[PDB]
């Protein structure tokens, strides 16, 4: 209707909800960590390492309480890390720079400031980013065990170091670009209920829970053939559409079985033709699928063409309309390894597949049901470095120190930059140093004078390489110490944080509509 | 509202419903001011506690806004209808439209008779109509130092992300001049709609590869039929070959699965028979718009085939128009025994395909029905091309907007803030109530830059210091030349000497808003007899 | 603290808060002052002259506050005015802006045992290199534009436009008649207020200039025994009118008899006290007037303490009531005494010229005192700044043009040193911009714009803002090579003194 809201007050509204999120999960961040308690109106205990998890479970305000979920979900989609870091950078910087600058009267040179304090940030980061080798799971270790401990897991880290570090190398985009950096399709995280670390095998390919579900389904034909319909089955799973009337009671039942009978007559054709495998993408219900077990066939059902066709290239199968129909092998053997490791009688097919499009499902087993999701997040936190190291051998030792390396060198360039520019530059560059000094808080002692000396040490000796760690709160070489800050991480965590900054700096009104 | 609240419905009984409208007009204009243009900050528009949107557009917010005020009513449509006119003046009309209805009715009420004051907000706009149409002075892209090339460049160098204006000084020229098509607005104009431009991932972060003729979008790995034979001719096809289903449907009325596959397998082989006729006619390369499924791919992989399929119709359309081929001259059927025709042959010096960046395009060289170019934007990623392409389109558009009009007006209010004190002194010229009438508008050509440069935080009182530094008794002059720089470049907040940049707008978009400026004013007057409805 | 009892106005929160807060808020004057400004403060001490001021001293004279620091701190600011006239409108804002810099570090939790040190340490580092950034010096003090140049920051600092002739007038005053060998006097060279003429007509008439009327004659001899009397003539026994016509035709005479023959012996012993000039704090009776002329004694019909004070000061006088034959303990100082027309007003002029004890007196001509006082205020703070008693003023860049000079000195030195004081020292490199802002404020821009462009000049020494168009957009007025210059003396003080204030005021918890 007719309503007008204004600028810095709306900017403050952008400051407020975010400024709250900038705190606890910043404490929860890094080697000095916390938990965010959530009081349910009934009193239920909730504590996480993610405040957006707490936000989803409680009131969320239309201001950046909504957005700091969003842009962290944006941060959650990309590298799968730094969501904890984005919430605490953005609202902070927006709480830091704006007032100092808007009293000088401008978002304008602040508009330029975030990408300028991004510039050297991105710049000297890549420059002090230390090459760490891809060929070695050990020289991929110190970086990936650092990345999986950014969320504070060494538990399945080393095991995520085992499986995933070579797995993203086995992740291929079928565009034949990278590959090296991999979005999650060609690399997926999928788990098996229960199990054990040896029931976890390094699995670099797709894993179909539906390839072998049951023992009467296919058993170790090392190169199956996945039949999609078309002859061995057909394009009809239909309904004969029988006329109906109130006087015919048997007439209600015939139309019910008719959906299954066509599903049956296709599987009956499968009983006749008998592949080792059929993929039914229209899907087959329990009835006709119980008929494929007597034919010595697996029934792969209600999966997707993309996965199947990749599974085909992944497991050594291919789409052929009949088993008796034999045309040619697009993949004679497409498998690095074929496994089925069962928990209970329900079978789970592990097909280890090297540089296939596949799913690169990386088998992740907790000791039991519950910590599976740990191994999932860890093998996910794994593939982050795995796609970072393989893309970028350079990645900065740091994250206490890299956060220092950025901050102190930034305003250090104001010494070079100066101008009116320096003022919003440093002000958007101010908030960064505090992140380790926020963790150096829980190191006890003096969180300030340490970083102070470390800030001196920054340009004095070295910056992110030799610098502050959240574990130490003091100077160590983050390389020698083995604490690593993936290069792909810092390019993002700040970005989406400063992306929300200029935006919420530039969004000056909220209309009623 | 204000005034008596017990009679609803825009009876506030007196100027209370005039002022509550002008203060709403001012208020509804307060939305768009800080929204004005790109320097006008994006608003985050709450549509609900769970629904928002972020726009600085003047006509986007007000379509979403509710207005029960008559002056707030006329303001939303003016943002919208001038958007409906162009989209230049979504923001522009809004600011003064608050003022002129506030400026109009005041003297209209004073009447010697209300007819006198009506022109005062038309007359200066009319005197702006001439002045605006008197502008070739800034925005002219056709007159550069490099002409179109700098018209490209300066418009690229306005949105410049990079070497835009280096190789891209060439491209906007190349893009508009690769276009032979019948879309014309007024004077002859070449569509930037028909430009065939595709993205590169890798190699150069910024480069523009200029290739002769149209380059058809294509990819390797999605077709098992080898699609590549070097030749001088292509076959542009609106047509399909699919082994799964081409002429085939499904049967839910038939119980027998035998009935589906018996009519299915016939269509699989005739695809391999049809490719032979499309090939052997004239064409070693055959361009097919109809596709094949990834399953069907397997069928065309292991049964084999030849064709170039799944290719964009828009290109294959433009190619056959360019290359003298025909998109469909022959097939009324999908049959494999149906012969293919030689008119669909692309007339080209060669049929070649450059795969680069891991991105392949089908190059039709020397298209003989008309000239063409498909310019390949080199990014290291595909979204680098959009930053180019967004810089390109508006560069394309502003040149196309100079292809809209010869007379063209400067971006920014140095056009307005000139006539401002010109015509606010022209207030005095006629004097009387017209010095009131003419000034009320001509005082308001000051305010748009006061929004403009302040959206850049330049304190436009400093800009109008620079503006009316140009704006003189010695320079009253739109001319076609600058003894005063009438340009105000809105990517800055202060004038820049670019007249070819992409920020400027043609004379078409402005004289429109001049009506819209005066439109909020007298549209609300003609009513008589304010009443109350039970 | 934990008690219902005891006492404090400061502490805890308050020390961190209230002691920093209002002490800053005091700066609003000095935030708008010190350097060219049109901004002024109407301060009504209710005198029935409503006083325009930017001068902190007589702004803070009225201001009273419970904040023990702000209660105290005006001391160091007024202790400043004692030492230099200019730089005082600088004192309050600089530290005041430098204060909450520490309080922000207190929000960071940087200790009072810590932060102010770095200031103090950079207060050294300033006064370490502060004499190095001295450039010129005011050398010949008879010379106009060596004196008027120092004046051209100082009066300018107080007030802008009037400054130039004042600086001339003050240098044309030749406060160098005091050799400035270690000699300066505020009463001997004095301001003398004259209603009307011009303030460009406002002059320096050497001697003691009394706008009070010389009555009857002038002195018998120019080395007078100067009779300065509070009430030498109040009348002896006055005449009356009884009936709203006359009281009695008979009763008239006897009172003049007492009047005359007393005021005979009165003024005869004003002649027997050897008074060449009788200076009457009260009125005069026409009989004593007649007697003052016959006995040949210059008569001053009325005297304000402004006379009587300086009279007691200069002449060695004691202003006395007399119904009796007097004696002079006043004597004279003066080697010359006159009725001169100055301000084109008949004026009591006591006069002599020496190096020492020499009266060479400003005569200000203005329609009001608010004219002739705040301008005098603006004036005398340059006259006060003229008082150094190091003849060479060691003129630094004026107009605060040394701000940008020390600013990069302190911020580079703040980079050198480690530890929380490096911030405090870098915080000390900050409050420089206050007056450049105080200028840029009355000029109308932010110091950032100014100071960043003067961070672009880096080492400059000359360019600094003020009130002017040059001080707005260009961020530049040339305050070293100017005509506008300031001594190192007030530089030695204000940076240190405003610190000396800011030293313990956060420490004081009770």
């Amino acid at each position: 209707n007719t309503k007008r809201e204004s600028g810095r007050k709306v900017q403050s509204g952008n400051i407020n909800a975010a400024k709250t999120i900038a705190d606890i999960i910043r404490t929860c961040l890094g080697p000095k960590s916390m938990m965010k308690m959530l009081l349910d109106p009934m009193g239920g205990i909730v504590m996480t390492n993610d405040g957006n998890a707490i936000l989803r479970e409680i009131q969320v305000q239309h201001p950046a309480a909504k957005s700091m979920i969003e842009i962290s979900r944006t941060q959650d989609e990309e590298v799968g890390d730094g969501t904890t870091s984005v919430i605490i950078l953005a609202g902070e910087m927006l709480s830091v720079a704006e007032h100092f600058l808007e009293q000088q009267m401008h978002p304008t040179v602040v508009i330029s400031a975030y990408r300028k304090a991004l510039d050297d940030m991105i710049s000297t980061l890549k420059k002090i980013s230390i090459p760490v080798d891809i060929s070695d799971s050990d020289m991929m270790l110190n970086i990936i065990n650092s990345s999986i401990t950014t969320k504070a897991i060494s538990r399945w880290s080393s095991l995520a170091c085992n499986i995933a570090l070579d797995a993203v190398k086995m992740v291929q985009f079928e565009e034949n670009g990278r590959k090296e950096i991999d979005i999650k399709k060609y690399a997926r995280v999928e788990k098996i209920p229960g199990g054990i670390i040896e029931d976890s095998c390094v699995l670099r390919g797709v894993m179909i829970n539906k390839d072998v579900t049951h023992p009467r389904m296919r058993r170790y034909i090392k190169n199956p053939r996945i039949v999609l319909l078309d002859s061995s089955l057909e394009y009809k799973k239909g309904e004969s559409q029988t006329d109906i009337e109130i006087t015919r009671e048997e007439d209600f039942t015939r139309i019910l079985q008719m959906e299954e009978e066509y599903i049956q007559q296709l599987c009956e054709d499968i009983i006749q033709l008998k592949p080792d495998v059929v993929i039914t993408e229209k899907g087959i219900s329990d009835l006709a699928q119980h008929y494929l077990m007597r034919a010595n066939i697996t029934a792969i059902r209600r999966v997707r063409k993309t996965d199947n066709n990749r599974i085909a290239r992944a497991c050594g199968a291919r789409i052929v309309s009949r088993p008796e129909e034999l045309r040619e092998d697009d993949v004679g053997t497409g498998a690095g390894l074929l496994e089925i490791k069962k928990i209970g009688d329900e079978y789970f097919t592990f097909i280890t597949d090297c540089k296939d499009p596949k799913a690169c499902t990386i088998l992740l087993r907790g000791a039991s049901k519950e910590i599976l999701s740990e191994v999932e997040r860890n093998l996910q936190d794994a593939m982050q470095v795995c796609r970072n190291v393989l893309l970028d051998p350079q990645l900065v030792p740091g994250g206490g120190a890299s956060e220092m390396a950025v901050a102190h060198a930034l305003t250090e360039k104001s010494k070079a930059m100066t101008g009116v520019e320096q003022w919003p530059y440093r002000a958007v560059a101010q908030a960064l140093e505090v992140i380790p000094r926020t963790l150096i808080q829980n190191c006890g002692a003096s969180t300030i004078r340490l970083l102070t000396s470390l800030r001196a040490k920054h340009t004095q000796e070295n910056c992110e390489t030799w610098g502050v760690n959240g574990e130490t709160g003091t100077l160590v070489d983050m390389k020698e110490l083995g604490i690593w800050e993936p290069l792909a991480v810092k390019l993002q965590t700040y970005k989406t944080a400063v992306e929300t900054a200029v935006l919420l700096l530039r969004i000056d009104d909220i209309v009623s509509g | 509202m204000e005034g008596p609240l017990s009679v609803f419905g825009d009876r506030s009984t007196g100027e209370t419903i005039r002022s509550q409208n002008v203060m709403a007009a001012a208020s509804i204009a307060n939305i768009v001011k800080s929204s004005l243009g790109p320097v006008g900050l994006d608003k985050m528009l709450v549509d609900d506690i769970g629904d928002v949107t972020i726009t600085n557009d003047g006509a986007t917010i007000l379509k979403l806004l509710e207005v029960e005020h008559p002056a707030a009513k006329v303001l939303c449509e003016l943002a919208d209808l001038q958007d409906k006119e162009v989209g230049d003046g979504t923001t522009s009309v809004v600011i003064i439209a608050a003022e002129l209805l506030k400026n109009a009715d005041e003297l209209v009420k004073q009447k010697i008779h209300p007819t006198s004051v009506i022109s005062g907000y038309r007359l200066a706009c009319k005197e702006a109509v001439r002045y605006i149409n008197e502008n070739l002075i800034v925005n002219t892209d056709e007159l550069g130092r490099d002409c179109l090339i700098n018209a490209a460049k300066t418009s690229m160098s306005s949105k410049i992300i990079g070497i835009n204006g280096d190789f891209f000084a060439n491209m906007v020229v190349d893009a508009v001049l690769a276009i032979k098509y019948t879309d014309i607005r007024g004077q002859p104009r070449y569509p930037v709609n028909s430009v065939n431009i595709l993205k590169a991932h890798g190699r150069s972060q910024m480069e523009s590869m200029l290739i002769s003729g149209y380059a058809l979008n294509c990819v390797v790995g999605s077709q098992g039929m080898p699609k590549r034979i070097v030749n001088a001719k292509i076959a542009c096809l609106d047509f399909s070959l699919q082994k799964t289903k081409m002429k085939l449907g499904v049967q839910v009325v038939i119980t027998d699965p035998e009935k589906l596959d018996q009519i299915r397998q016939r269509e699989s082989d005739i695809t391999k028979e049809r490719i032979q006729k499309i090939l052997a006619t004239g064409a070693n390369v055959i361009l097919t718009t109809g596709g094949i499924d990834d399953m069907c791919l397997k069928y065309f992989v292991e049964a084999g085939a030849m064709a170039v399929r799944r290719v964009l119709k828009r290109d294959l359309k433009r190619i056959a128009k360019a290359s003298g081929a025909t998109i469909l001259s022959t097939l009324a059927n999908l049959e494999g025994e149906e012969t293919f025709e030689a008119a669909m042959l692309g007339q080209a010096e060669e049929v070649v395909q450059e795969r680069i960046c891991d991105d392949e395009l089908i190059l039709i060289k020397n298209t003989k029905a008309r000239t063409s170019a498909s310019i390949i934007l080199r990014g290291a990623n595909d979204f680098m091309c959009d930053e180019m392409e967004r810089s390109l389109h508006d560069a394309l558009c502003v040149v196309k907007r100079v292809l809209e009009s010869k007379s063209v007006v400067p971006g920014g209010g140095a056009v307005e803030a000139a006539l401002s004190i010109y015509l606010e002194n022209y207030a005095t010229s006629m004097g009387s109530r017209e010095q009131l009438a003419i000034a009320e508008f001509a005082r308001s050509l000051l305010v748009i830059p006061n929004t403009l440069a302040v959206n850049a935080a330049q304190d436009s009182t400093d800009l109008v210091a620079k503006l009316r530094a140009f704006h003189n008794e010695a320079q009253v002059n739109p001319e076609r030349k600058n003894l005063k720089w009438i340009g105000l470049d809105l990517s800055n907040g202060k004038p820049r000497d670019n007249k070819q940049a992409g920020v400027f707008e043609p004379t078409i978009v402005k004289v429109k808003s001049l009506k819209f400026a005066t439109e909020a004013a007298i549209t609300i007057l003609r009513i008589d007899d304010l009443i109350k409805l039970h | 603290m934990l008690k219902e009892g005891a006492k404090h106005f400061s502490g805890l929160e308050e020390a961190v808060y209230r002691n920093i807060q209002a002490c800053k808020e005091l700066a609003q004057t000095t935030r708008t002052a010190y350097g060219p400004n049109g901004m002024n403060k109407m301060v009504i001490n209710h005198l029935e002259k409503l006083f325009v001021t930017n001068d902190a001293a007589t702004i803070l004279r009225e201001l009273e506050v419970q904040h023990p620091a702000a209660k105290m701190i005006v001391m160091a600011s007024h202790m400043q005015e004692q030492e230099v006239g200019d730089g005082t409108n600088f004192v309050l804002v600089f530290a005041g802006a430098l204060l909450e810099l520490a309080e922000e570090l207190l929000r960071i939790g940087l200790s009072v045992s810590e932060v102010i040190e770095g200031y103090e340490i950079a207060c050294r580092k300033a006064h370490e290199i502060l004499p190095n950034l001295v450039c010129c010096s005011a050398k010949n003090l008879r010379d106009i534009d060596e004196v008027s140049s120092l004046l051209r920051t100082s009066i300018m600092s107080k007030q802008y436009g009037n400054e130039v002739f004042l600086a001339k007038l003050i240098a044309q005053a030749c406060v160098s008649i005091f050799p400035d060998s270690g000699h300066f006097n505020v009463d001997n060279i004095r301001v003398c207020k004259i209603l009307g003429s011009g303030i460009s007509s406002s002059s320096v008439l050497h001697g003691m200039v009394f706008k009070k009327e010389t009555e009857g004659d002038v002195t018998s001899v120019k080395d007078a025994k100067i009779a300065v009397y509070s009430c030498p003539f109040d009348g002896m026994i006055t005449e009356t009118k009884g009936t709203v016509l006359i009281k009695t035709a008979e009763e008239l005479m006897n009172f003049s008899k007492g009047e005359e023959n007393l005021m005979d012996a009165q003024v005869k012993a004003i002649a027997d006290t050897g008074a060449n000039v009788v200076v009457t704090g009260g009125k005069v009776a026409d009989m004593a007037l007649h007697y003052a002329n016959k006995y040949n004694i210059m008569l001053v019909r009325l005297n304000s303490k402004w006379d009587l004070r300086r009279l007691c000061k200069t002449v060695g006088a004691t202003a006395l009531p007399r119904l009796t034959p007097p004696v002079l303990e006043e004597m004279g100082h003066c080697d010359s005494v006159y009725l001169s027309e100055v301000g084109d007003t008949q004026v009591v002029v006591f006069k002599h010229e020496k190096e020492d004890g020499a009266i060479s007196t400003i005569v200000l001509r203005g329609s009001t005192d608010n004219l002739m006082d705040d301008i005098e205020r603006a004036v005398d703070d340059g006259v006060n700044t003229f008082k150094v008693l190091t003849r060479d003023k060691r003129l630094v860049p004026g107009g605060g043009a040394t701000e940008i000079e020390l600013a990069k000195q302190i911020t580079s030195y703040g980079e050198t040193c480690p530890g929380l004081e490096q911030y405090a020292i870098k915080k000390f490199a900050e409050a420089f911009e206050a007056i450049p802002r105080a200028l840029a404020e009355n000029s109308g821009v932010k110091a950032n714009e100014v100071i960043s462009k003067l961070y672009a000049v880096h080492q400059e020494g000359n360019k600094n803002v003020g009130l002017d168009i040059e001080a707005e957009v260009p961020a530049v007025k040339d305050m070293l090579e100017a005509g506008i210059l300031d001594t190192y003396l007030g530089k030695y003080w204000a940076i240190k003194l405003a610190t000396n204030a800011a030293v313990t005021v956060l420490r004081v918890d009770q």
